[PDB]
């Protein structure tokens, strides 16, 4: 054996093992979809309360990369927050050297060559998170990213991350995406969401929800109370 | 499929006669592509017989013409490629060729009375070249033995006919002929 | 030098030579020398039936 | 091939007798019941219902399945880490199940003299066979399916000339549908995977480690 | 290689007595009968005629070691010792030859290739070049081969070829030529059965040299 | 980043340097070549052979020129021979810069060697594995050089490397001498690599090189085909 | 000349996994419209085996909520609970030489 | 092909001039069909056909193990037109061991 | 036949060898797909495969094919990490190039370079020697067409016809096999018998949205990717 130890051995048959190590390591996050609508992106997190010490709005999983593009991780959090900030340093240094805000068709490239340059020497560890670029543009439309630690980035109409992706997917291809406009997304998305996680695997959670598209002009932020609230009420009528 | 090929049959019979030989390349098409169908067990054999009798109604009408010897080459490649392009061994298992050689032989033996160089000469190097497969293999012996018989008794001559009746060596081989007929 | 082939083949020139002279000691005696110097090469393709 | 009684001095026959099997598989055969009703169990909901469904419904309502055109599964295996409670299942469905219960572990099988092994193995299925509803119980599986190798100076075979005749009562040449096979290990990148074909083992059953609220009911 | 069609032609062409057996037959059920089949061979050998014996297969009862502790293992002892001993006790005068043949000559025991027991030793290695041009055209001598079948295209291929299938690029040939319902082989035949007999790629990385 | 900054290349119990030995076992199966020189140039032949139809045997070559009056040919690893050609560049172009003349052989393969060598005892790396063959025509005398993973070198007659370079050089053993001229040079040399070569010998497979006073130069394939033919 | 001809036999092309599809999916009593064409392009490198598992785990899926009859959407969860149980088997393929 | 054919029309490859294949192998990967295949060909021909898998030919006196592969070879010789389907051979094909 | 490290980094082994980079060789075929190219009397074409196993994924951000430069195109195989890493190199040094020399790059001095970049990582005993695969295409002024192709451990080559992926072997035996018959060459011609080399390979009979075709000519040498609608005109004109 030991072929599995460092990042610069390839086993006989031929493919890199730690990686696939930190693969088994995202796989046990707890969930997070996002769904592209006619004029935006939707995303969705539920977040296990371990404890009733914490306090709500605890180590937020949504994170806001830059002005107008928005970001949903899931892994290791001490790693999603360093990847998270040299993003940001990145868009920001776009922003200085030309003079316009950058498009997801570069920022989402440069952040995969950095997370795949440290798959190759002995010095340094794979990354353990997965994670999801969102936006919206005027001249662009609305554009969708998933990126994965072993370093490949592809877009989709939808897609979810976690412990149980297959079947959050399963009911997301049910759905005609392509048509509605996501205003009526998010009570499907609570829907979705609600319709997994089964109550003897934990006790109590919560709904993190995101918004960006034409209808806050280009801004990215969080849904407003009431509307979760609503989302929710009619989530819960799935007990049918 | 089997029926519409015999309604065109019927409607191009007159048109054939009325025009000349080329609208038989526009009807090459249309049969040969029935035999890449080969769905059915005789359609296609009853279709590959049709044509065959067109093909030698056509090569009647025009050896009563100058266009003896230089097209009906062309006919019998033309004919050969068209196997190629549809399936082996002519479309299917029924030699689907057979009745071709021998009407064309029987066309040999008696049409072409004066038998000049090219009307029959030449037609016999043309369809002597169909020796090779088992199946026909019946036909290339009488053709040989007619081919012997009209070279001797025209001409005379001698050593090279009975050098070309002896390399049927295969005469012994061949076991569906007629017991008499081979001795 | 290295060639050996040659060294049959005029060899048994002089085999023929004495023999076409009437000087039968000396053609047996060049004929056995050529053919100890045939028995090394790898392949004597035509030359093995002009020996023999 | 029958097996009949001779008079010592004449050699004429006088009797037929019922055909015999090895002792060592009829010692194999439970007789006295273990006693742990599925109350017992904690945390295991979903793998307790997904091994009944499997190989205890097809017993009694047999036109459950013919009424609708299907094959009940072929066989269950189940893995995962240790002290999890996979025997604990075994000696409940033993306890529980009316039908032959045949208890057997794989180093058992290890046989000094060439063809003991296999013979034991086609013994045990075909006394199976005869007590109608029975179902046999292989523990330690790890001990036969060691993955097979090419060496050229020496290596291992007689063990794997066992195992092809284990993966031969199971599927092979003619089906066996009668009779129910579980196994069990705790090692699973071992296994040939020859064994661990859709046909023969069917269900392929994981067991983890319990969380918070399980270790609660099991104390 | 062919080691056995030697044997088979010399049985076609003597004028003497001829012996076959296989090796692997000598061990029995019944205890003690092995030595005895041994001797009464070499035995009516003797008495009989100017005889030859072949013996195919050595490697089942002529090994290097062994273990005396299982049964076996001491009856192939005691099989081997007493063929050493009686052909051995050859007296320079009868006229006995004995052949025998083998696949791995490596596990073989040394004390069997002593002067006076074994003293030839005959390799019969792969064909090569000259032999191949033989072998092609005394296997497809018999066939229906047309006027327009090239052999030299063939032979003059790098790749190992052994011995035993040339024969078996004839005989896939011919059958390609039955399947068509035709009677003549073609050299499409030979080039498809060539292809499809080798099916060797390459294990050959270039940026080895 | 960083290296490791520890040498892979150690002594064995018994005073002996395995690494090389398996770099020397490794040029072993290269394609072979042969050099020879008499008395008014160089000659320098080689094998190559293409895979298959589909490789384009123009592409690439196996003959180098350093410079005007150099030449280099080389047996074992592929890719390993760009990057000394390509240091040897280098350095002939530094020496020309310093004293306004064109390099001499030797120090030009006193310096190539220096590199090889050094190449063998620093940190993190392992030593080369080709085979070098270098000639050059300076001063009138002609030279013949031949370099070695571990950094040595030699000056040669004769030389034969890579497959079977033993019955190489006990051909020429018993074939050369001091006084030839370029064109049985150039017919020995084709005689000894038909040694080993394959059954039919093309005007493509082979490469040769020829120095004389006038310069160095590569054979272009007609006349190859040429000397090929009227010999053997 | 001890054996002459070697037999490839081989993981199924998508037009295979149709034909066994239509095979084994036969005798249920399958209800509404269905769409093997999903099926056969999610299973991939699936063995011949498997996919008469693919038309158990369906009826058995359907055996539970008391129903007598069988959907698509049985299929399509039953694809995907046998598609991601390969992982655990080694996926070497062997060759004689 | 192999075994249907020349067993039923046999002059037309000693017409041609060679003799039929005696044997093939089957291979592949594992639940691909290879003994489907072998059962559905001994339900559909008419012939002689024995049948084993060759892990159960073997027992530990001296020397039975060769003795009844003697004797199926026999049995097939007496009842001329037969076919012998074994198993899983690499049970006692396997490399000879040093 | 090992002795030591040299199963886990790059040393020779006692027999001369190295594993390290022969595992690369058959980390290629881990993808699963098969790229094909072919040079004309005056145009070249890429072929490859494509393949979409799900209908969520955003079927237009698959491609294997990169624009290199105006005139050189590209195809890759294997990780598609490695080769996003490849392209970008590639990108700068001919950039670089253009930028120093003041004329455009051949495609040769491109390739070398390249080459020559990677045999560094098989020299030294700290990195991976990236598996992935490389095919250019190219015109050049007095030579007409060019294709050539790079490989993991530093071997770059000049081909006629080339196969790169699972079915390199048959791929290449069939068209040597179309090669030697030596027949005039045109640009119908070329793309019929590069599509029917795969189509008879895979066996597929496949429809004109699993492939994608380059192709460049002396008529515009800029490289262009043909649109699905004349892909299905060369399909049914390829079908009598
Ligand atoms: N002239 C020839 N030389 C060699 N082999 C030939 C020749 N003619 C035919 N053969 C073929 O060689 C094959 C080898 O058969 P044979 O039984 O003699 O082999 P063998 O060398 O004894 O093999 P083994 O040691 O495996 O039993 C024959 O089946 C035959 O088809
Ligand atoms: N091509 C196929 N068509 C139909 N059913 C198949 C096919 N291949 C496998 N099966 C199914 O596989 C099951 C039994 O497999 P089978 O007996 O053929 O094993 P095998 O492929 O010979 O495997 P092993 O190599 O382990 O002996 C049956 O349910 C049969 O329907
Ligand atoms: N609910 C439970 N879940 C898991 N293990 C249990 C449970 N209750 C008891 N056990 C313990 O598990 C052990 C069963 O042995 P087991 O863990 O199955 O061995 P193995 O898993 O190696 O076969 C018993 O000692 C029992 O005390
Ligand atoms: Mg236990
Ligand atoms: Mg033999
Ligand atoms: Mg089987």
């Amino acid at each position: 054996t030991g072929y599995d130890l460092s990042a610069s051995t390839f086993s006989p048959d031929g493919r890199v093992f730690q990686v696939e190590y930190a693969m088994k390591a995202v796989e046990n996050s707890s969930t997070a979809i996002g769904i592209r609508c006619k004029d935006g992106v939707v995303f969705g997190v539920e977040k296990l309360v371990l404890s009733k010490l914490y306090e709500e709005g605890s180590n937020k999983r949504l994170f806001n990369v830059d002005r107008h593009v928005g970001m949903a991780v899931a892994g290791l959090l001490a790693d999603a927050r360093s990847l998270a900030d040299i993003a940001r340093e990145e868009a920001s240094n776009f922003r200085s050297n030309f003079g316009y805000n950058i498009p997801l068709k570069h920022l989402a490239d440069r952040v995969a060559m950095y997370v795949h340059a440290y798959t190759l020497y002995s010095a340094v560890r794979p990354f353990g998170c997965s994670f999801m670029l969102g936006s919206y543009s005027v001249n662009d439309g609305a554009q969708l990213y998933m990126i994965d630690p072993s370093g490949v980035s592809y877009g989709y109409w939808g897609c979810a991350i976690g412990k149980a992706r297959q079947a959050a997917k399963t009911e997301i291809e049910k759905l005609q995406m392509k048509e509605m406009t996501c205003r009526d997304i998010v009570k499907e998305v609570a829907k979705i969401i609600y319709i997994v996680h089964d109550e003897v695997k934990d006790k109590a959670f919560e709904l993190e929800l995101s918004w960006v598209g034409e209808l806050t002009n280009g801004r990215h932020e969080i849904v407003p109370k009431d509307i979760r609230e609503e989302a929710e009420k009619y989530a819960k009528e799935s007990l049918k | 499929m089997a029926d519409g090929g015999s309604e065109r049959a019927d409607g191009r019979i007159v048109k054939m006669e009325v025009d000349y030989s080329a609208t038989v390349d526009q009807r090459l098409p249309e049969c040969a592509k029935l035999a890449k169908e080969g769905r059915l067990q005789e359609v296609i054999e009853t279709l590959l017989s049709l044509e065959k009798q067109t093909r030698t109604a056509s090569d009647m009408v025009s050896t009563s013409r100058i266009l003896v010897a230089v097209v009906k080459m062309c006919y019998e490649a033309k004919e050969w490629d068209l196997l190629n392009e549809n399936i082996m061994l002519l479309s299917k298992r029924r030699s689907q060729l057979k009745q071709a050689v021998a009407k064309m032989v029987q066309q040999c033996c008696t049409y072409v009375e004066e038998i000049t160089d090219l009307p029959i000469k030449l037609r016999l190097i043309d369809t002597l070249r169909m020796v090779t497969e088992g199946k026909i293999y019946v036909e290339i012996e009488r053709a040989r033995l007619t081919k012997t018989l009209a070279t001797i008794k025209e001409q005379n001559g001698d050593v090279k006919e009975a050098a070309s009746i002896l390399q049927e060596l295969q005469v012994e081989t061949y076991g569906s002929m007629e017991k008499k007929e081979r001795v | 030098m290295d060639d050996k082939a040659l060294l049959v083949e005029v060899q048994l020139l002089e085999s023929k030579t004495y023999h076409a002279l009437s000087n039968l000691p000396k053609a047996r005696a060049a004929l056995t020398s050529a053919r100890t110097t045939a028995n090394a090469i790898y392949c004597p393709p035509k030359l093995q039936a002009t020996l023999d | 091939g029958d097996l009949v009684g001779v008079n010592k001095d004449s050699y004429l026959i006088l009797e037929t007798l019922p055909t015999e099997y090895d002792s060592r598989v009829k010692a194999m055969e439970v007789d006295e019941r273990p006693t742990e009703q599925y109350s017992d169990i904690g945390g295991l909901d979903k793998q307790i219902q997904e091994l009944v469904e499997a190989i205890v419904l097809p017993m009694n309502h047999k036109e459950k399945f013919e009424n609708l055109g299907i094959q009940p599964p072929k066989g269950v295996l189940m893995y995962g880490p240790p002290g999890t409670g996979k025997t604990l299942l075994a000696r409940a469905c033993a306890a529980q199940t009316k039908a032959t219960f045949l208890k057997l572990a794989g180093p058992q099988l290890v046989q000094m003299f060439i063809g003991d092994g296999a013979k034991l193995v086609r013994d045990a299925f075909a006394l199976a066979k005869e007590k109608a509803p029975s179902i046999i119980f292989i523990d330690e599986l790890d001990a036969i399916g060691t993955k097979r190798f090419d060496s050229e100076k020496a290596g291992d075979r007689e063990v794997q000339r066992t195992m092809l005749e284990l993966l031969n009562q199971l599927d092979g040449f003619q089906p066996n549908t009668q009779v129910k096979v579980i196994a069990a290990t705790n090692r699973v990148d071992i296994l040939d995977p020859a064994l661990l074909r859709s046909g023969r083992l069917d269900r392929k059953i994981e067991f983890p480690m319990p969380n918070e609220e399980a270790r609660a009911r099991i104390m | 290689c062919g080691k056995t069609m030697l044997a088979k032609a010399v049985a076609h062409h003597t004028t003497a007595a001829f012996i076959r057996v296989v090796g692997s037959e000598f061990v029995q059920k019944y205890l003690g009968e092995g030595p005895r089949m041994v001797r009464d061979v070499f035995r009516l050998a003797k008495e009989n005629a100017p005889a030859i014996i072949f013996i195919d297969e050595i490697d089942a009862i002529a090994t290097k070691r062994f273990d005396a502790q299982t049964g076996a293992d001491r009856e192939v002892q005691r099989i081997l010792l007493e063929l050493l001993n009686q052909m051995d006790g050859f007296d320079q005068n009868v006229n006995v030859k004995v052949i025998m043949a083998t696949n791995r000559a490596d596990t073989l025991d040394p004390a069997l290739l002593r002067p006076g027991r074994l003293d030839r030793k005959i390799e019969f290695p792969l064909p090569d070049r000259r032999q191949k041009r033989l072998i092609f055209s005394t296997i497809t001598s018999k066939m229906n081969l047309s006027e327009e079948v090239d052999l030299e295209d063939y032979v003059a291929r790098p790749d190992k070829i052994s011995g035993a299938d040339i024969n078996s690029i004839c005989q896939e040939s011919g059958m390609l030529a039955v399947r068509e319902n035709r009677y003549i082989v073609l050299a499409k035949d030979f080039e498809k059965a060539y292809k499809t007999v080798i099916k060797k790629d390459e294990q050959e990385h270039e940026f080895y040299k | 980043e960083r290296g490791y900054s520890f040498s892979l290349t150690t002594f064995s119990p018994s005073g002996k340097l395995v690494q090389i030995e398996y770099a020397l076992a490794a040029v072993a199966g290269g394609a072979p070549s042969v050099g020879i020189k008499a008395a008014n140039g160089v000659v320098l032949a080689t094998e190559k052979k293409q895979k298959s139809i589909l490789y384009d045997e123009r592409s690439v070559h196996k003959v180098e020129p350093i410079t005007k009056h150099i030449g280099l040919v080389y047996s074992g690893m592929g890719p390993d021979y760009r990057v000394l050609v390509h240091r040897a560049r280098k350095l002939a172009q530094q020496y020309y810069l310093v004293y306004q003349e064109p390099i001499p052989t030797a120090q030009l393969v006193q310096r190539v060697a220096s590199v090889m060598q050094e190449y063998t005892q620093s940190g993190g790396v392992r030593p080369f594995g080709v085979s070098l063959l270098i000639c050059g025509w300076n001063e009138g005398r002609p030279y013949l050089f031949q370099s070695d993973p571990s950094g040595a070198y030699f000056a040669w007659k004769a030389t034969a490397m890579g497959k079977n370079y033993v019955n190489g050089k006990t051909f020429l053993e018993k074939r050369y001498n001091e006084d030839l001229e370029l064109e049985d040079a150039i017919h020995t040399a084709i005689l000894t690599l038909k040694e080993s070569f394959e059954g039919q010998m093309t005007e493509d497979n082979i490469e040769v090189g020829i120095c004389n006073e006038a310069g160095f130069r590569r054979l272009t394939p007609t006349e190859v085909k040429d000397y090929l033919a009227a010999i053997a | 000349g001890r054996l002459d001809r070697k037999i490839h036999i081989d993981l199924p092309n998508e037009q295979a996994r149709l034909d066994i599809l239509k095979i084994h999916a036969g005798p249920i009593t399958k209800h509404g419209e269905i769409d093997y064409e999903a099926i056969v392009k999610l299973s991939d490198g699936f063995n011949g085996a498997d996919l008469r598992n693919v038309c158990t785990e369906a009826g058995m899926f359907a055996i539970r909520a008391d129903h007598d009859f069988v959907v698509q959407e049985d299929f399509m969860k039953a694809v995907r609970k046998v598609a991601d149980s390969k992982k655990l088997e080694s996926k070497l393929d062997y060759k004689p030489v | 092909e192999v075994i249907e054919l020349p067993l039923t029309n046999p002059e037309l490859f000693q017409r041609v001039g060679i003799i039929p294949p005696k044997g093939c192998l089957l291979y592949g990967p594992p639940g691909t069909g290879k003994t489907l295949l072998a059962r559905a060909v001994a339900s559909q021909l008419d012939c002689n056909f024995l049948k084993v898998v060759s892990s159960s030919i073997v027992d530990k006196y001296i020397g039975e193990s060769a003795r009844l592969i003697r004797e199926m070879f026999n049995y097939a010789r007496d009842h001329q037109p037969c076919i012998i389907f074994m198993d899983e051979i690499d049970a006692i094909g396997g490399r000879r061991f040093s | 036949s090992s002795a030591g490290f040299d199963r886990h980094i790059t040393i020779f082994s006692p027999e001369g060898r190295l594993y390290q980079v022969e595992y690369a060789f058959k980390a290629i075929n881990q993808g699963g797909l098969t790229s094909v190219a072919v040079r004309g009397k005056d145009c070249a074409v890429i072929v490859t495969q494509k393949k979409v196993p799900d209908k969520l994924l955003d079927s237009s951000t698959v491609t294997h094919l990169f624009k290199i430069t105006e005139n050189i195109g590209c195809v890759m195989t294997g990780m598609t990490a490695d080769s996003r890493s490849q392209v970008q190199r590639a990108r700068y040094e001919a950039a670089n190039w253009k930028y120093k020399y003041g004329y455009e790059i051949p495609v040769d001095m491109l390739c070398k370079r390249i080459a020559d970049i990677s045999q560094v990582y098989t020299q030294n005993a700290e990195m991976r020697p990236l598996g992935c695969c490389m095919i250019l295409i190219g015109i050049d002024e007095e030579q007409g067409p060019q294709v050539y192709k790079c490989d993991p451990a530093g071997y770059y080559c000049g081909f006629k016809a080339t196969a790169a992926g699972v079915k390199q072997t048959e791929s290449t035996s069939f068209l040597e096999k179309k090669v030697k018959k030596k027949f005039d060459w045109t640009f119908e011609q070329t793309v019929e018998t590069a599509i029917t080399c795969l189509s008879t390979v895979l066996s597929i009979d496949f429809k004109p949205s699993e492939i994608e075709v380059g192709v460049v000519t002396v008529e515009n040498p800029k490289f262009r990717i043909l649109t699905e609608a004349e892909i299905d005109a060369h399909l049914v004109a390829l079908a009598e």
